[PDB]
């Protein structure tokens, strides 16, 4: 359950992220397959080196479907029911491994945004991205 | 654990520039922050009824400036994590009872500290040198429950 | 997201439990301590020896909870809401944990009806466990 | 991993009675029906898309044989599950890059299925025991992400 606080805080980092989100989701992304290995597995048809086209394009949806979250925040099971399904159906995502992304996001997040990232707003974000995760997580 | 020399080297470059005064303390506080339940096993640090009273908490800075110095011992003995934190371990399981998830919770948010602190100079790879030695560091506190 | 199947599942096992249920409760407390004695540090007035009249008494308040859950499965973040905020904001009690005592009760369920734990039913009752303790996760 | 003389006649007497041929197979399909996710790792097996589908599934049997072997295998070296699972670590970490959570779900789903098969032969105690087994076996085979 998100706090009306945590809405405004979550609000807030996204607007001063501003038009740089696809270009932070892509580096979340590489900071996740360098730091964690093991979720590399899931993306074998990718070219995972720095500078991939393919982790940039990605990164952007990535990035995208966070938005998307943040616009509908009072109804993320259904504005991410699509996405749900893919991650736990077809994908079989290994739901330790939203975690790990949660993480390398407030990472991200961290190094970009030093007047944002303060302790309240870290708990807020971590907040946001742990019930993100609960729903892509929710259709095994 | 090992790192290779690179990732020794993207380490101790980056942990001389820490303020060792300040990190623990920043580090410690946004763990009772953002994982609230942590605070069952800090509440004769006062209050904690707030983000601004866990932060500006005196005990709080103090008590994270001890939690750095082992990280910073750690850090001085990557190759023997174990033997340097036997101690902390009996304090931690055997006393304490704390849940070693709450290792890796620790180790993740002093990484958020860094890159907060440190922004682009904390690049992708020196944060994946980071997460070796966190989780080294949370598998030797965690020796005494294995 | 649990399934029509889930339900009935969850439903079956339930009613096939009967009139055990507050001592199958006090039993997964019981497996909980003994197994993971790490959780006992939540219970520092309560004796817990094998047969203390407190774990039998909160063995049927655990299980009562339970019922209640199952009997609103359908809307179990408002059947639970008062227990959630007792868990998280009262309690303090670490996530991890939910998923140790998860774990104890479909143990005690699997040592007591042979015939009801099928792979399905196991499936559809950690399902069930899993939903109840995001509930009572969902409030720090 | 280190248990009592009591916990190791508990573990031991009971294991005694364990049908080999069966419940390596019982475990790895409900793991496969329980964590889905887990089903990832063994798209070769076939049909898993019901219960019964994998349950039913002679590839699935004959695999938990194997897997049964290594938790025997362990029962004999207790006090060595780290030497006993070397080549089972470097196969599950650095080949298959399984993450070591799921160690602790198999672990976890055994411990049900010799629930389930001794019912009030299998005691609080009788668990614990185990639970400090399969944690130790767990630990073991994640030593090549350690
Ligand atoms: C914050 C959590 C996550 C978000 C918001 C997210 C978002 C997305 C989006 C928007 C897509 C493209 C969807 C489409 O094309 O319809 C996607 C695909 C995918 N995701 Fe995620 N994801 C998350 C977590 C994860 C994790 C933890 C993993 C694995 C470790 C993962 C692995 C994949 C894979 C393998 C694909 C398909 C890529 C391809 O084959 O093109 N995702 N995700
Ligand atoms: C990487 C993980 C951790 C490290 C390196 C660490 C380090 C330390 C250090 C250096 C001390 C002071 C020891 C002394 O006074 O001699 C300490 C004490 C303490 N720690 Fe931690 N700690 C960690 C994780 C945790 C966590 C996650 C919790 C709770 C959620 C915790 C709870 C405590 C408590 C309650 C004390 C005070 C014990 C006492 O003085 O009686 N620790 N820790
Ligand atoms: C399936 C998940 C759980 C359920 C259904 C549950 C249910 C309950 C219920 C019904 C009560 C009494 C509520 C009241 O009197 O208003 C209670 C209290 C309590 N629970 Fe839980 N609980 C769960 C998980 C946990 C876990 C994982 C822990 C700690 C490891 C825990 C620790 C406690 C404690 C310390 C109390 C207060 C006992 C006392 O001081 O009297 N609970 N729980
Ligand atoms: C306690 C935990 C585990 C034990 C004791 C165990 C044991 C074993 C054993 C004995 C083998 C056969 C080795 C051989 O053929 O020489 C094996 C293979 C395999 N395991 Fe496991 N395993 C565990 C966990 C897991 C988990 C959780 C997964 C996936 C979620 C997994 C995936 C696999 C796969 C895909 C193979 C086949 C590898 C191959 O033949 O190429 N293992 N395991």
């Amino acid at each position: 359950v998100l706090s009306p606080a945590d809405k405004t805080n979550v609000k807030a980092a996204w607007g001063k992220v501003g038009a740089h989100a696809g270009e932070y989701g892509a580096e979340a992304l590489e900071r996740m397959f360098l730091s964690f290995p093991t979720t590399k597995t899931y993306f074998p048809h990718f070219d995972l080196s720095h500078g991939s086209a393919q982790v940039k394009g990605h990164g952007k949806k990535v990035a995208d479907a966070l938005t998307n979250a943040v616009a509908h925040v009072d109804d993320m099971p259904n504005a991410l029911s699509a996405l749900s399904d893919l991650h736990a159906h077809k994908l079989r995502v290994d739901p330790v491994n939203f975690k790990l992304l949660s993480h390398c996001l407030l990472v991200t997040l961290a190094a970009h945004l030093p007047a944002e990232f303060t302790p309240a707003v870290h708990a807020s974000l971590d907040k946001f991205l742990a019930s993100v995760s609960t729903v892509l997580t929710s259709k095994y | 654990v090992h790192l290779t020399p690179e990732e020794k080297s993207a380490v101790t470059a980056l942990w001389g520039k820490v303020n060792v005064d300040e990190v623990g303390g920043e580090a410690l506080g946004r763990l009772l922050v953002v994982y609230p339940w942590t605070q069952r096993f800090f509440e004769s640090f006062g209050d904690l009824s707030t983000p601004d009273a866990v932060m500006g908490n005196p005990k709080v800075k103090a008590h994270g400036k001890k939690v750095l110095g082992a990280f910073s011992d750690g850090l001085a003995h990557l190759d023997n994590l174990k033997g340097t934190f036997a101690t902390l371990s009996e304090l931690h399981c055997d006393k304490l009872h704390v849940d070693p998830e709450n290792f890796r919770l620790l180790g993740n948010v002093l990484v958020c500290v860094l890159a907060h602190h440190f922004g682009k100079e904390f690049t992708p790879p020196v944060q994946a040198a980071y997460q070796k030695v966190v989780a080294g560091v949370a598998n030797a506190l965690a020796h005494k429950y294995h």
